[PDB]
């Protein structure tokens, strides 16, 4: 069990020395395996400006299993749901060691900046997606003024 | 008419042959295979046998029970009589057969008087109701030094008690000394027990013995390490290297356990190796261990769950630990017994006539015994097999010409666990005496009673001197014989009219 212990610690003094200028996540107590983390919406969406709260929770034999992550804020996306869970396939599939705790929330900036309806966690906004944008953005941004400011 | 007969289909102390020869028992002490009275209590079924009730009450002597048999037999014979006024011929075996047996009873109650009259000058005999802790008499005890199907066998408890009664035993430790003799109990700094006691004794009461610390991995880690040198690094010269040392020692092991385990891949199949772990997976780094090294190979190289997933000895029993002081006592003597049992099998069949204890009260086999016990209970390994094992690597030293089978070591397991669940709520466990039935010898089992030919007692007792006249072909008669389990019935007089009757109310079962 230290070999996570061990690992975590890594992309955490990763994470302290060099942040990502929309990200950041860390532990809270003494703790080093439930996590908290957050995304701030990119500028060119209908998240601009709000900030998103997620919870990583990793597994005991990481980074050979993928961490749990899921949003904690609530935010109207086709990918993301009211339980919080994401849908991203480097979460469920394509998890690898090579892969930070970092480029996963990176990857969530992304998936809110260019979000993809085809895979969709909830159809009933997926259906709004592709039919009215207008009507997808002016929710999706008074969700992002109410929950996430 | 069927007469209602009086003669009794059971009596204490009273088999009968096949051919209609009546044999008393003399009882050595309750138990069928393996002694249930020992120390001080031992000699109780002998002042039973010999004087009843004069000391406690509710069981009759021997002299009382045939007397009584007798009178039975004098009853049933004039009913018989009786019977063959109306009908001449009726019952003409039975009765036959009947005075046969009374005159044999006669003459056992004879040798009993006998016994008590002209032979007890010494008193052997009378002191069963005398003295507070009776020793077996002399022709008791010579008896059994001359059994060949039945030894005593002598422990190391705690707290000994030190009026134990079966004065040769075939194994024996050394023992502490009892409260019960000069100068009081006093632990032995030396011997089997002594050892099993601080190996098996628990640091303090905050901190016990758990029995199962090792997970598959820990034990194939703990195996691994042991391997390496007294002076190993993971910091000083070629580093890849040493990585590649240890996975081939990991990949040893991966072979012992299960084939389609593999070292070169993680589970993602890429190349592995201390460039992978320090960089890539990051799971190890400068401040690694080697044992971090191993655990960090086997981590990346198996799924977690799929080690989880890799019939119960007289040692583990609803015990997960040793916490008491209690507890580390019963668990060395189970250790002990299993060591008498191994020599009682070795000595019946004649593959040694050795004193194992006395082998392994010594300077080397006493402490890794102990140390090896310990061991395998904290991996939760069967214990049998490590004494088994240490047996069969020092079988010339324990005066055996070769080892034992994995059958021979079955059948001891076997034993050892029927006996030792008979006895194990006995109040002492300095002593047991135990008899295999299945074998030429003078003991016999018969109503729950380990058992000497009364006659064969007899003679002993007497020295010869007194002559058995008719009943001197009793005791090597009952030798020949299939067994020396005897059935607890006599079938020659009951004769069946008790089946015919276990029929009659099956069918009245019907309705």
């Amino acid at each position: 069990l230290a070999m996570a212990l061990k690992r975590i610690n890594k992309e955490l003094s990763d994470l302290a020395r060099d942040p990502p200028a929309q990200c950041s996540a860390g532990p809270v107590g003494d703790d080093m395996f439930h996590w908290q983390a957050t995304i701030m919406g990119p500028n060119d969406s209908p998240y601009q400006g709000g900030v998103f709260f997620l919870t990583i929770h990793f597994p005991t034999d990481y980074p050979f299993k993928p961490p749990k992550v899921a949003f904690t804020t609530r935010i109207y996306h086709p990918n993301i749901n009211s339980n919080g869970s994401i849908s991203l396939d480097i979460l469920r599939s394509q998890w690898s060691p090579a892969l930070t705790i970092s480029k996963v929330l990176l990857s969530i900036c992304s998936l809110l900046c260019d979000p993809n309806p085809d895979d969709p966690l909830v159809p009933e906004i997926a259906r709004i997606y592709k039919t009215d944008r207008d009507k997808y953005n002016r929710i999706s941004r008074e969700w992002t003024q109410k929950y996430a400011m | 008419d069927k007469i209602k007969f009086k003669e009794p289909e059971r009596c204490e102390y009273l088999h009968i042959a096949k051919d209609n020869k009546v044999h008393i028992l003399l009882p050595i002490v309750g138990g069928d295979e393996i002694g249930l009275d020992n120390t001080a209590e031992t000699t109780g079924e002998l002042l039973t046998f010999f004087y009843g009730k004069t000391h406690g009450g509710t069981k009759y002597s021997a002299e009382h029970h045939l007397n009584e048999y007798k009178k039975n037999l004098e009853d049933d014979i004039k009913a018989i009589g009786v019977q063959r006024k109306i009908s001449p011929n009726a019952y003409e075996d039975l009765l036959k057969e009947k005075k046969e047996r009374l005159e044999q009873i006669e003459k056992y109650i004879d040798l009993i008087k006998v016994l008590k009259e002209k032979f007890d000058e010494q008193r052997e005999i009378d002191k069963l109701r005398t003295e507070g802790i009776p020793q077996l008499p002399s022709g008791v005890k010579e008896v059994i030094k001359s059994s060949e199907n039945a030894f005593a066998l002598r422990l190391s408890p705690d707290r000994p008690d030190s009026f134990t009664r079966f004065d040769d035993p075939l194994f024996s430790l050394k023992r502490n000394r009892s409260q019960y003799e000069a100068g009081g109990y006093q632990r032995a700094t030396d011997g089997l027990g002594a050892r099993l006691r601080s190996e098996l004794l628990p640091p303090d009461k905050d901190t016990p013995i758990v029995f199962n610390k090792k997970s598959l991995k820990d034990k194939i880690v703990d195996s691994v390490l042991v391997q390496l040198d007294k002076d190993f690094n993971t910091k000083d010269g070629d580093r890849g290297q040493k990585f590649e040392d240890i996975k081939k020692l990991v990949l040893e092991e991966y072979k012992k356990i299960d084939s389609e385990l593999q070292v070169d891949e993680d589970t993602y199949h890429q190349p592995l190796n201390l460039d992978y772990l320090e960089n890539i997976a990051c799971t190890l780094d400068d401040n690694s261990t080697a044992k971090d090294w191993v655990y960090g190979i086997i981590g990346a190289t198996t799924e977690a769950d799929y080690w989880p997933k890799k019939k119960v000895s007289v040692f583990y029993e609803k015990q997960k630990e040793i916490k008491f002081e209690s507890d580390t006592n019963t668990m060395s003597i189970k250790v002990q017994y299993l060591l008498a049992e191994i020599n009682f099998y070795c000595k019946t069949n004649k593959l040694s006539d050795a004193n194992f204890g006395e082998f392994f009260d010594k300077e080397p086999h006493a402490t890794e015994v102990a140390k090896r016990v310990k061991e395998g209970l904290v991996q939760g390994a069967e214990i049998e097999p490590i004494i088994y094992n240490y047996i069969n690597s020092h079988h010339a030293e324990l005066g055996l010409t070769s080892e034992l089978s994995s059958k021979q070591q079955e059948e001891i397991t076997e034993k050892f666990t029927q006996r030792y669940h008979i006895i194990e709520n006995s109040p002492h466990f300095d002593e047991f005496f135990v008899a295999d039935p299945d074998k030429k010898g003078n003991i016999f089992s018969h109503q729950g009673r380990m058992s000497c030919h009364f006659l064969d007692f007899f003679a002993r007792q007497t020295k010869g001197k007194y002559p058995l006249g008719d009943l001197a072909g009793h005791q090597e008669a009952l030798q020949a014989g299939t067994s020396n389990r005897l059935h607890h019935k006599n079938e020659v007089v009951a004769q069946g009219y008790e089946k015919f009757d276990q029929f009659k109310k099956e069918v009245v079962k019907l309705l």
